[PDB]
């Protein structure tokens, strides 16, 4: 919990240290939708 | 509102004991000379039809034998177990000659095509597999049921494959694509047994909700038989139209196929040394003569009923 | 856990006229599962052949499912309807399709659309065919119609780049000196050209398409009367009236042979601006090349 | 799986024939006429 | 002369908008969809002596058996070709943009050659078929005695 | 899929027994009941089998009859 | 004779009362009125369906280039200045070829001056123009023909 | 702090995807993931999460309710109408979907097409609450003859003495006294005429007491002739009146 948050903060500090100074075939959750299932439309939906 | 016909009732005339496990399935030799019971003692026991003597007993399934069928045109025994295996047995050497392996979970039922001679096996991994008999290869894998498929019917008419599963749906399959074409969600409970009429191009489905009669090939919903609303594990129909519905509470309910009129409600007894919970019907099957009824009870007994031949229409009236 | 994309095992590669070549009498080779797709990595059907004489022995790059997705060439990776990059066509018509960048989601979505095409007819550039019919708005000012063979021209002899091709003219690679490596047009990432993202050829053709005033016109100070130079007496008032009858009513259709001016003016200002944008060095009225300006 | 190249020794071609019921083995031609 | 994204509305004249076109989503018209109250209601009991309530007999059964047997034997031969260890055609291409003659020839695939690509790709499964309209009887609401029963 | 060998007999047998318990417990449930409590039924069954192994009289008076 | 100044059509799509310019295209109006009296264009499918531009239906060939007309096989495409495919609610004859006009009615609620020079305009749909636009706004395949076929139920060729 | 928020969102999305891959059946991870995306204002991503949750299991009421509720709370009103259309066409036997879609398209929508949809549910024949709510929505749309036809359809579908008494009271309150007397006569001669419960007869006697009390005395005498203590008290009240 708190130790995991402190480890994440230390990893973020190491990340900014490495940025100041691959992805191993992962799935980038923030960059796009992890799996896309589009909603169906019918008799409506000119969207926004 | 038609007046229903009078099928005569039935009476119990022999009870066979001797299994140390639950009598899971009953198959009859197609020449009606003997029958065979696959038990939960992992025993495939050939019994005499007339004398009732134990002809033979075989082992080999490491888990519970769920299904036993003997081929009507080949001298082969196809026994599916819960050990994710199906054994093909040559009865001339009385040996397992062929092995069907590839289901990821325990196989609960099997069926054969009467003319194409192809195997379909419904299992606990929510799938059935369609195997060539000789080469033991699953040339198809039917999927689409979300729950484990309780039973499968393989008929020569259209559609060939009728799968009843525990996700309250019935799937009716086009065989040549291996794809489901009709799906019936109308049962509120788990579809555990289905029975086909051999001539009327119709079938019925037993569930804890109700019994539902349909019609091939689109699955058009003919009738809803209320009553016998327990967990109907097994079903059979006569050439007369005598429908026997057997549930896991040990009661037999007997009906007309056409009108759906329940003409008989008989609860059988149990073994002397047995619990009251040990009354549950795993396989009801007519003989090839359509004269004797074999019920596979959960107190490790086989109860065979005869027709109540002394019955008349005024001693046993047809209600409404 | 038993999921995979199926293999592109099919004939009929959908190719450009440019990579297709000039010979009607074509000898052909086909590998079944020789290579994999360059984008979705399915094992696809390789089509290798010789279109002409001075050749690369050209062959297909990506799978037929990816080509069915994007309507581009299997070799040239440019759009089959116009000869343009898919970045140019997506900027012209619709750029809301895109593709996921992660490999697992890309393969899963590729399996989903592969199942969709397998349940579909088979010869269709997916969903935006219904919105891609509105073409020749501006992209056909620079869309190719000629079969371009200088991109089918074979690769450069790197041995004679080093000056050491002892074969000379026996070497089938090109004995001409290469292009500029510092030129960003020489970079050409294949995944970028597929995705329609920052392709330098597409940016160069967009920069070129920003140069011509093919639909600018409007040199008249809030006046519908636009004078089309280059018309002369060949373009009369009847051609301008027939052009403005589709846009509505013609307020002033006239021809002046002194200034060679086709004076076109619709009744509506928007219709007059649309007619001037059509005739601003992009339309011909009665066989006369019109170029819209102030009138 | 249409693509696998691993072959078990239980996956070999074996028992490829199917014997059928003769008239001594209760053939379906006599099952129909027999009651 | 004197003047100078939704879905398609499927109205079968008197029937105000067929909602079976909403009940099927990517499913084609060949699949039967039980979606109406007419689909929900049963049929009345009638005469079982009926060619509607009879089999399509041995000729149609045997033709179905032969066609299914031929297709399944084709599938078995495909499985033997896929699991068992071991012409210059003249076609016309129409580019629609001239028409060309292709001497369609395949190449010699090498048996002195290992498998190329790894086929143990573990990706998550795709979406299933679109769901059926859940036809059921109207529900029997349980009492509170039934709920702590 | 792997064969059920000698070392995997009891685990697969208890797994299939538990799956049979789930299939034979999902089917007398009527409409309603959010607290299905199949984990609690598994705890009741495991305590019943453990008390039969221990020859202890096992009884939960709050338990439905079928 | 059968020279309809207006024609009424009630079908599944709705009711359209299209005024036919008999003073502009007299031979085309006579052919359309005699074909409506004989039932030649009634009940046939919607042949041509452009993306909200032209909806031609009633062709016996079903493609939009054929169609049996009452002027003798295919009617003469006799266009006039008073009857041009423009404005809202334009009714035309299905003339996809030169001097070959079918008895199919074509609805164009937008300016269709490209089809006006090649197709004879029957007249201006003063009533039912919104229903004609709603019929013509339905998308079709690449041959301007959708899966759904629009037929004709009842027709009144008054005049 | 943008890269720190991206790393936090990556960690939270990775733990959400780990909970999904651990238990695909448990929809609480899907619901919390979708509400986390809605709190992070990824509305289309939350729509994708709800769509994949419905693809895994479409049989949950709360998934459709949550996704319709977030589409209604956002600007996705037409998308919420799509959600309700799919939920109706997949589950026509769920009363809460019908009630919530007609409430949303009657308050936020104010659509009489929603009343036509609710009449399509009347052709699916619900319980009495839905028929009375369609009667009350016809009265809120200020058409009393429409609500009379809806109550006549309810008397045809689920016939009851209380339903026919409610029809008589509705026709009396809809300024149709002759139709109220005809409804009372049809309740006497149709709604349990063979049963003879003497309650529709008592309601007809009350309607005839509202109209003309000689007919009330005749109806009470006929009910006392057809019938008990209540009929004797009604005949005594008609004699004393
Ligand atoms: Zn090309
Ligand atoms: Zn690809």
């Amino acid at each position: 919990k708190a130790r995991e948050k402190q480890l994440e903060e230390a990893r973020r500090l190491a990340a900014l240290q490495k940025r100041r100074e691959k992805r191993k075939r992962g799935v980038d959750y923030n960059a796009e939708i992890p799996f896309e299932k589009k909603p169906a439309l019918g008799f409506y939906d000119t969207s926004e | 509102m038609p007046k229903p016909q009078w099928h005569p009732p039935w009476k119990l005339y022999r009870v066979i004991s001797g299994h140390l496990g639950w009598v899971r399935c009953i198959a009859v030799e197609p020449g009606n000379q003997w029958f065979v019971t696959g038990s939960a003692d992992r025993t495939i026991k050939i019994w005499d039809l007339a004398s009732g003597k134990l002809k033979l007993s075989l082992t080999g399934h490491i888990s519970t034998v769920r299904g036993v069928i003997v081929s009507t045109r080949s001298p082969y025994l196809f026994s599916c177990g819960e050990d994710k295996q199906v054994k093909c047995w040559d009865l001339e050497y009385n040996k397992v000659i062929r092995h069907y392996h590839g289901h990821l979970s325990a196989v609960y039922g099997l069926d054969l095509h009467p003319t194409i001679d192809v195997l379909v096996t419904c299992s606990r991994d929510s799938t059935a597999r369609i195997w060539d008999v000789r080469t033991k290869a699953s040339v198809h894998t039917l999927s689409g049921h979300t729950n484990a498929v309780a039973t499968v019917r393989c008929q020569a008419a259209e559609p060939q494959i009728i799968t009843g599963s525990h996700d309250t749906t019935i799937r009716l399959w086009d065989l040549v694509a291996g794809k489901t074409r009709v799906t019936l969600t109308n049962h509120k409970k788990s579809v555990r047994a289905v029975v086909l009429h051999p001539r009327h191009y119709t079938f019925a489905s037993g569930s804890p909700d109700n019994i539902k009669q349909w019609k091939f090939p689109d699955g058009s919903f003919i009738q809803n038989l209320s009553g016998h609303n327990a967990i109907i594990n097994t079903l059979t129909v006569n050439s007369d139209g005598v429908l026997v519905s057997g549930a896991d509470n040990g009661t037999m309910h007997l009906w007309d196929w056409r009108t759906g009129y329940n003409f008989q409600r008989v609860h059988a007894a149990v073994q002397p040394g047995s619990l009251d919970s040990e009354s549950g019907i795993f396989a009801c099957a007519f003989d090839q003569s359509e004269s004797r009824l074999l019920t596979a009870e959960a107190d490790k007994t086989i109860k065979v009923y005869r027709e109540d031949d002394t019955a008349t229409e005024e001693t046993h009236p047809v209600s409404w | 856990t038993y999921n995979r994309q199926n293999w592109e095992d099919a004939d009929f590669p959908i190719l450009c006229q440019t990579c297709l070549g000039e010979n009607p009498y074509i000898r052909m080779t086909k590998e079944k599962y020789g290579k994999e797709c360059k984008i979705c990595a399915r094992p696809f059907t390789v089509f290798r052949w010789c279109p002409g004489v001075r050749m690369r022995f050209k062959k297909t790059e990506v799978c037929q499912t990816c080509s069915k997705l994007k309507n581009v060439c299997q070799t040239c990776l440019l759009d089959l309807e116009y000869g343009l990059p898919i970045q140019v066509r997506d900027a012209g018509l619709s750029f809301k399709d895109d593709m996921p960048k992660s490999d697992v989601n890309k393969e899963y979505y590729t399996q989903n659309m592969e199942r969709e095409i397998s349940n579909s007819d088979g010869t269709r550039p997916v969903g935006m065919l219904g919105k891609a019919t509105s073409t020749s708005d501006m992209l056909l000012k620079l869309a190719r119609t000629t079969p371009y063979y200088k991109r089918n021209r074979p690769h450069i002899c790197s041995f004679w780049v080093k000056g050491e091709c002892k074969r000379g003219e026996e070497c089938p690679y090109r004995h001409e000196k290469p292009t500029d490596p510092d030129d960003p047009l020489a970079d050409q990432n294949i995944k970028d050209r597929y995705y329609g993202i920052n392709d330098p050829v597409a940016d160069k053709l967009l920069k070129r398409a920003s140069t011509m005033p093919r639909l600018d016109p409007p040199e008249d100070k809030t006046i519908t009367t636009l004078y089309v130079g280059g018309l002369g007496d060949t373009i009369t008032e009847t051609d301008l009236r027939n052009h403005f009858y589709q846009f509505g009513e013609i307020r002033t259709i006239t021809v002046v042979q002194r200034q060679q001016c086709a004076f076109i003016q619709f009744a509506t200002r928007q219709a007059a601006e649309v007619a001037a944008e059509k005739s601003f060095n992009k339309l011909i009225v009665n066989g006369r090349r019109l170029n819209v300006k102030w009138g | 799986s249409q693509l696998s190249k691993q072959y078990s020794s239980r996956d070999l071609p074996s028992h490829t024939k199917i014997k059928y019921r003769q008239t001594t083995q209760d053939a379906p031609e006599e099952v129909r006429n027999r009651d | 002369p004197e003047i100078h994204n939704a879905l398609a509305i499927q109205v079968d004249s008197e029937g105000k908008i067929k909602y079976d076109a909403i009940a099927r989503q990517g499913q084609s018209k060949d699949k039967v969809i039980y979606s109406k109250y007419t689909d929900l209601v049963p049929k009345e009991v009638m005469n079982a002596d009926d060619p509607d309530l009879q089999r399509p007999d041995e000729e149609a059964i045997k033709e179905i058996t032969e066609k299914t047997r031929v297709a399944l034997e084709k599938s078995v031969s495909q499985k033997v070709a896929a699991a068992m260890p071991v012409p210059a055609q003249y076609i016309r291409y129409t580019p629609s943009q001239k028409q060309r003659v292709i001497r369609m020839v395949e190449m010699q695939k090498d048996p002195m050659e290992p498998p190329r690509f790894k086929i143990n790709k573990k990706i998550p499964r795709g979406p299933p078929s679109p769901p059926a309209p859940v036809m059921h009887s109207p529900s029997r609401k349980m009492t509170v005695k039934e709920q702590q029963e | 899929a792997k064969t059920v060998t000698k070392q995997r007999v009891e685990s697969h047998f208890d797994l299939e027994l538990r799956a049979a318990v789930m299939h034979d417990i999902l089917d007398m449930m009527p409409e309603g009941i959010k607290q299905n409590k199949a984990r609690t039924i598994l705890q009741h069954l495991s305590e019943a089998w453990r008390c039969w192994k221990a020859n202890i009289p096992w009884k939960v008076p709050g338990l439905p009859t079928p | 004779s059968w020279q309809p100044p207006n024609v009424y059509l009630e079908t599944s799509m709705g009711i359209i009362v299209l005024e036919l310019y008999w003073k502009h295209a007299p031979k085309t109006c006579k052919n359309f009125a005699e074909l409506a009296r004989r039932g030649y264009y009634n009940g046939t499918k919607f042949h041509r369906i452009i993306k909200d531009f032209m909806i031609q239906g009633g062709d016996p060939t079903g493609t939009g280039r054929g169609g049996a007309s009452i002027y003798g096989k295919q009617f003469e495409d006799e266009l006039h200045p008073d009857l041009k495919f423009t404005g809202a609610g334009i009714l035309a004859m299905a003339n996809a070829g030169p001097d070959t006009n079918g008895s199919q009615f074509f609805v164009t609620l937008a300016p269709t001056q490209w089809l006006d020079g090649k197709h004879t305009i029957f007249g201006r749909v003063c009533q039912g123009i919104g229903m004609v636009n709603r019929v013509g706004m339905v998308e079709t395949n690449s041959q301007d023909r959708p899966v759904d076929d629009v037929k004709i139920i009842k027709a009144y060729p008054s005049g | 702090d943008e890269e720190e928020l991206n790393d936090y969102k990556l960690r939270k999305r990775k733990t959400f995807e780990d909970n999904i891959r651990k238990n695909r059946t448990v929809i609480s991870n899907w619901i919390k993931y979708a509400q986390w995306e809605e709190s992070l204002k990824e509305i289309q991503r939350a729509r994708s999460i709800y769509e994949r949750a419905l693809d895994v299991d479409y049989r949950n009421i709360t998934l459709w309710l949550k996704y319709a509720e977030m589409e209604m709370k956002n600007r996705q009103v037409n998308h919420a109408r799509n959600i309700w259309d799919r939920a109706i066409t997949t589950l026509p036997r769920v009363n809460q979907f019908w009630y919530k879609y007609t409430y949303m398209e009657e308050m936020l929508g104010n659509v009489a097409g929603a009343r036509q949809v609710f009449e399509r549910w009347m052709e699916w024949q619900p319980e009495e609450q839905a028929w009375h709510s369609y009667i009350n929505f016809e009265l809120r749309y200020k058409e009393v003859d429409r609500a009379r036809t809806i109550y006549e359809r309810f008397v045809l579908v689920h016939p009851d003495v209380k339903n026919w008494i409610k029809y008589a009271r509705f026709e009396e309150k809809h300024a149709y006294f002759a139709h109220a007397r005809k409804v009372y006569e049809r309740a006497v001669e149709f709604f349990g005429d063979e049963h003879m419960d003497e309650h529709l007869y008592v309601a007809f006697a009350k309607f005839e007491e509202n109209q003309k009390e000689f007919e009330r005395v005749r109806v009470i005498y006929k009910y006392a002739l057809d019938r008990a203590q209540e009929l004797f008290k009604n005949y005594t009240i008609f004699e004393k009146k």
